[PDB]
């Protein structure tokens, strides 16, 4: 799910690095920072929408360089057991079926396919069909899935989905 | 601990707000072409290129006061941020469909309700 949110974040700096201008170098080092990070408990911040406001910086006697907190609005993606969501399909393999949602992998277990779709790797390209060929799943086709687990490894979230439930699958 | 088919949420995501891909799509243009315009920054991230696309490639409406149309429409409806996103973003076409989809949106509305909301939405779609 999309969400636009406020969050926080400190910039530090000395002096030496004020640049012409300190609030433009403050912004220009917040979005170098947080755009394209990832936190379990925040998910993908997008992109910083606005920065609502700089605090005054800080100036505690031992450190060298001024910490300037930073208020902001972002837009992140977190993903949330029991989500309905539509992702891409980035690749078939007997193992099951590789997606991405956005910039999140999500994987779903051929254990966790219907069994009307039999995996055919003679086909084409690779894909997953019912007997009836009436439907077919295949690399880049577009499927509604249910997410079933998410993990965070390194920053970084990704998730578990399952096609078992009634309206999923092809789009 | 959480669970979106209950709308059981983490704390942080409470004071949140919810955005259609579409939202989600606009406001990413715009800070393409702030990086693109004024240089002396540089190249956005893979995930936003990545959210960019995913985000274009699934926007069902197109048109910038559509979407508010849309975002309003459900807006007034006894709906949870998330459902609304959902519904926005899923565009389901039963009433049916759409209970399994969202299953918190069970007992919420009559059948007959529920189908006028996802019929609303389907006007709203900017077909191609």
């Amino acid at each position: 799910m999309f969400y636009h949110i406020s969050l926080e974040h400190e910039i530090l700096l000395h002096p030496r690095y004020f640049g012409p201008n300190l609030l433009n170098t403050v912004k220009q080092k917040l979005f170098t920072e947080v755009e394209g990070t990832c936190t379990g408990k925040y998910g993908f911040v997008i992109a910083v929408t606005t920065i609502d406001n700089i605090g005054a910086g800080v100036i505690q006697p031992g450190r060298g360089f001024v910490l300037y907190p930073v208020k902001y609005k972002a837009i992140v993606f977190r993903p949330f057991k029991g989500e309905v969501v539509d992702a891409v399909v980035t690749q078939v393999n007997k193992v099951g079926l590789f997606t991405e949602i956005g910039p999140m992998s999500c994987f779903i277990s051929r254990h966790s396919i219907p069994s009307e779709m039999e995996f055919d790797p003679n086909s084409n390209p690779p894909c997953y069909k019912t007997m009836d060929e009436d439907i077919v799943i295949q690399q880049d086709d577009e499927i509604r899935l249910k997410i079933v687990g998410t993990r965070v490894d390194k920053n970084d979230i990704f998730a578990i989905g399952s096609l078992m439930d009634d309206y999923l699958g092809l789009v | 601990e959480e669970d979106a088919s209950q709308l059981i949420f983490p704390k942080e995501f409470e004071t949140a707000e919810t955005l259609l891909n579409s939202e989600v799509h606009m406001l990413l243009e715009h800070r393409k072409q702030q990086n693109e315009s004024a240089e002396d920054e540089q190249e956005l991230s893979e995930v936003f290129m990545k959210t960019l696309n995913y985000t274009a490639r699934f926007s069902r409406f197109k048109n910038r006061e559509t979407i508010a149309s849309v975002r309003s429409l459900l807006l007034q409806k006894k709906l949870h941020k998330f459902e609304l996103a959902c519904l926005a973003n899923l565009c389901p076409e039963t009433a049916e469909e759409s209970k399994a989809l969202i299953p918190s949106l069970e007992g919420r509305f009559e059948d007959e309700e529920l189908q006028q909301i996802l019929d609303d939405i389907q006007t709203k779609r900017s077909f191609q």
